[PDB]
């Protein structure tokens, strides 16, 4: 369809999350905790409580929402699935993207992962299911090794969540159907649908050999499947709102639940009316997963909607209420410390400036020319601020601001990317002559500078940041590839850039025409 | 901000608009995603027709809300 | 020669759609007494909003009058018994210069013209009346109270808009035969937004998926349902769709309700269009008579009223060209029992 070209103004390293994190997974080989970050960042960091600063690395490569991760190979290789619409394929040890999938059509919202057989799958809002073999994947070229993908249909909406068992013999669907769809996943074959819950499913577990399931459900109900009578055989209304998360022990006896109450749990399955408060998260628990260096497991990591993650202490669980009062624990055993998320943008009449708000009501005013932040402004009054920097001026609008991953992203569109023109003077450059620019082109090629193609190295007036992240994506969501600025004269880059720029931009930035 | 608009068929559509944009820009926006002339078509908001020559604003019409459209059977 | 004692109405030069809805409005429940209520207040107190009640008021009792005197000597007619409202329209041609000169209009319009200028003038005398049941006209016979839940499916928030409305705007088709459950499931039932017109969650800060319901709370007296028989294409471009919906007698908002409620609403009147075009047509109306004077003959049977003329159908011959042709409807009208 119609191709847009976006970027990101950030900092070279994003030490902290920006937003809320979707998903956890934990390496015990190295002591290592990687997070899938909503600012669309993973990040690893040790788990040592020795460390001082628990950062290891951040990957960058996702443009959007890492919705899930998924580590295979024994710590080897990292999977992620993206509201970007991608899958992509990381080198866990040295953390970076080696492959992009781009088989889905909308979010990717779940991972599955059959260690016994390397396979995992992904699933989104596009209702489709993909497998992908993990050995399969590592392909240089297109001679050595195309990769290849399988599907499942039957979904009638949009599929929130999808688990395997290790033996890869099962693997389960959740949506908004409110059924549970099963499929074979070595031949494809739909196998059964599971009737019961009444809402959407966005919570999956199997046991070891695939003949139980546990399901958590936006009605607040966890429910308990058997496969082998293809039936119900409990229902658990622990919750006062949806269950987001679960986890369950090695013995499959046990079950941690969380959700939209922030309230996390743990009830036993023998004994359903007899639950524990572990602790009251302070905001909604979007995943856990469980600390297993111990059958009866020491602790919980707990992703939310917030940046911090927050590890939780077990050592004290060996009760007789069923609605108790006080949590379990109240402090976090380990906090790994977020940072603050932009939740508010006004462009200025100059089209060149923004004003933010951030979750700290911090303040800050941003060049959108020259992709950086110009000042910190503490904690003004955001309107107040916005009516004092009025200016009586008008230039067409020519580009487009979005808040998803808590940092600010300007998307260009070929409607009205060439829209404002300027003086030279009234911009600030110099040369010496003043004559007209057009900010969309100017910025278009400063975004493109590296590009060996653009050359005759930029143009003249500015640059924006070398590290700064330059998008080419498909109108509403979908990237096609993403590189940084300084990287265009890859050999890998060049050639890529080359299948994705669209005319429009060749135009300003290649042929060097209006 | 983002408001919905039920079309002739019933299905919901959002559209982007600004607190200080015409209903002659809503209408503009309406012909962009379902081809209909704007001076063919009618917007009801909360029982209210909007009227061309006015903004969203005067209507308070903010985040959410639902615009009706329907056509003049002329008769 | 066989004349009938109801009343018609001349067409003044495509004035269908006006006399139309105006013979429904003659018949819906309390909208007889409350214009005389309005008249009333106004003939005490005290031009704009004042001239149309008059003029209401001067038509209804000249139907009234015109009724009453063929009643009393029927002889004094021979093929004609109906009232001109030039009073009337002449007013909406002040509150609205579109209804001059002698074009076709949509009949929906003129209702909610009148109706929304009716309650400017029960809002305007509520101010000057507390400033020093009857104002609550228009709110108690057509208007309806709509509750607009909008709810994300990542978060799982759900926020509300509370937003009047008079009459159903309901699809007929979809782009064999839909009934009005179908129909208004359409306008009222869960509808999720997905795809590339996904709902933005402030909350998220984000895209997501939603999933749309519309909930009727406070309900009136009389339920309008306006039906969209009409769609579009893109190629003037728009087109009518002569099928109509299977319209039933008894009408329950229980499902879509807010509250279960045990509130059935009957059938009473329709209004039809006929042509082949959105562009023009001719508009006519259908009335049944239901609960005083001795004229019970009719009762059950369906009136129907073409400008000065009008007949008497059968019901279940009048049903019959209800649904699926010559005349489609465009409105319905049904009333609490
Ligand atoms: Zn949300």
């Amino acid at each position: 369809r119609k191709v847009q070209v976006s970027y990101v103004i950030r900092d070279e390293v994003e030490k902290y999350n920006r937003n809320g994190v979707n998903a956890l997974q934990l390496d015990p080989a190295l002591n290592r905790l990687f997070t899938a970050g909503r600012d669309s960042i993973i990040r690893i960091w040790s788990v040592n409580q020795h460390k001082q600063d628990p950062y290891i690395a951040s990957m960058e490569h996702h443009t959007d929402w890492v919705n899930d991760i998924v580590l295979c190979c024994n710590g080897k290789t990292l999977i992620s699935a993206s509201s970007d619409t991608t899958v992509k394929v990381w080198n866990a040890h040295k953390g970076f993207c080696m492959s992009t999938l781009r088989t889905h059509k909308d979010y990717v919202k779940a991972l599955a992962y059959a260690k016994d057989k390397e396979l995992v799958a992904s699933a989104g809002l596009d209702r489709q299911i993909f497998l992908w073999d993990v050995n399969t994947l590592t392909a240089l070229t297109a001679s050595n090794n195309t990769v290849t993908t399988s599907s499942l249909s039957g979904n009638k909406d949009s599929i929130y969540s999808l688990a395997m068992n290790q033996l890869g013999t099962i693997i389960v669907s959740g949506s908004t159907e409110k059924v549970l769809r099963v499929w074979d996943p070595r031949t494809c074959a739909k196998l059964m649908k599971l009737k019961g819950h009444t809402d959407n499913v966005k919570a999956l577990l199997l046991n070891r050999d695939g003949t139980q399931c546990l399901s958590g459900s936006s009605d607040g109900t966890i429910r308990l499947w058997s496969l082998g009578q293809q039936r119900c055989i409990a229902t658990y209304r622990v919750h006062d709102e949806g269950v987001w998360a679960l986890q369950v022990n090695d013995a499959f006896t046990h079950v941690y639940s969380g959700g939209r109450d922030r309230k996390i749990y743990c009830t036993d399955l023998r004994n359903p009316d007899i639950r524990v408060l572990i602790c009251e998260e302070k905001a909604p628990v979007l995943k856990m997963e469980l600390d297993r260096s111990a059958d009866p497991p020491p602790a919980i990591w707990v992703a939310t909607t917030k940046s911090t993650v927050n590890k939780w202490t077990l050592k004290g669980i060996h009760n007789d209420c069923t609605n108790p009062i006080t949590p379990l624990c109240t402090q976090p055993d380990q906090v790994i410390k977020g940072g603050a998320s932009i939740i508010q943008c006004h462009i200025l009449n100059d089209k060149r400036h923004i004003l933010t708000k951030d979750t700290n009501n911090n303040v800050a005013y941003w060049d959108v020319l020259k992709a950086c932040k110009v000042e910190d402004l503490g904690k003004v009054d955001f309107e107040d601020e916005i009516k004092k920097r009025f200016k009586m001026v008008y230039v067409p609008n020519w580009f487009s601001v979005d808040l998803k991953t808590g940092m600010l992203t300007i998307t260009l569109d070929e409607s009205d990317c060439f829209a404002a023109w300027v003086s030279a003077k009234d911009a600030g450059f110099s040369s010496g002559s003043d004559p007209k620019l057009n900010l969309g082109g100017l910025l278009l090629q400063a975004l493109l500078e590296y590009w060996p193609r653009t050359h005759v190295k930029g143009n003249g007036y500015f640059q924006v940041p070398p590290h700064t992240p330059v998008i080419f994506g498909e109108a509403g969501g979908r990237t096609l590839f993403r590189l940084l600025c300084r990287d265009s004269g890859g050999e890998t880059e060049s050639m890529l850039l080359n299948e994705t720029v669209p005319q429009w931009v060749i135009d300003i930035t290649v042929d060097k025409n209006m | 901000m983002q408001i919905f608009v039920k079309t002739l068929t019933g299905k919901t559509i959002t559209l982007e608009v600004e607190p200080s944009d015409t209903i002659e820009n809503v209408k503009a926006k309406i012909q962009d995603k379902e081809g209909i002339p704007p001076d063919q078509q009618r917007l009801i908001f909360a029982g209210k027709q909007l009227e061309d020559g006015r903004t969203l604003s005067d209507y308070n019409i903010q985040k959410e809300s639902t615009l009706h459209l329907v056509l003049r059977l002329r008769g | 020669e066989n004349l009938l004692p109801f009343v018609g109405l001349n067409n003044l030069g495509n004035t269908c759609y006006l006399n139309s809805i105006l013979q429904v409005l003659y018949f819906c429940p309390g909208f007889k007494s409350g214009v005389k209520h309005l008249f009333n207040i106004i003939s005490r107190k005290k031009l704009a909003s004042y001239e149309l009640i008059c003029s209401l008021q001067s038509l209804i009792i000249s139907v009234e009058q015109l009724q009453a005197s063929f009643l009393l000597n029927p002889e004094k007619y021979t093929d004609e018994l109906a009232t001109q409202p030039r009073r009337l329209l002449n007013t909406l041609r002040e509150l609205n210069p579109m209804y001059e000169g002698y074009l076709q209009h949509d009949a929906q319009e003129v209702l909610q013209c009148i109706l929304g200028n009716i309650q400017e003038t029960c809002q305007l005398l509520k101010k000057e009346e507390v400033k020093n049941i009857g104002f609550e006209l228009v709110e108690k016979l057509f208007q309806g109270q709509l509750v607009l839940r909008t709810r994300c499916l990542e978060c799982e928030s759900l926020t509300e808009r509370r937003e009047d409305f008079q009459d159903i705007s309901v699809p007929v088709q979809e782009d064999e035969m839909k009934t009005l459950r179908w129909a208004i499931s359409q306008f009222a039932s869960v509808e999720r937004i997905v795809g590339e017109d996904k709902y933005f969650c402030e909350n998220c800060h984000h895209y997501t998926e939603a999933e749309r319901s519309l909930l009727f709370d406070k309900m009136p007296e009389v339920i309008t349902i306006h039906l969209k028989c009409f769609a579009a294409s893109g190629l003037g471009g728009l087109s009518k769709i002569n099928t109509p919906l299977l319209t039933p007698l008894k009408l329950s908002l229980e499902e879509w309700s807010t509250k279960p409620t045990n509130d059935s609403y009957g059938l009473f009147a329709v209004v039809m269009h006929s042509g082949i075009t959105i562009s023009s047509g001719h508009y006519t109306a259908s009335v049944k008579v239901t609960d005083e004077q001795s004229l019970k003959e009719y009762e059950g049977k369906w009136l129907l009223f073409d400008d000065s003329e009008v007949k008497v159908t059968e019901e279940k011959d009048f049903l019959n060209s209800l649904s699926p042709p010559t005349s489609t409807p465009y409105l319905l009208f049904y009333k609490k029992l």
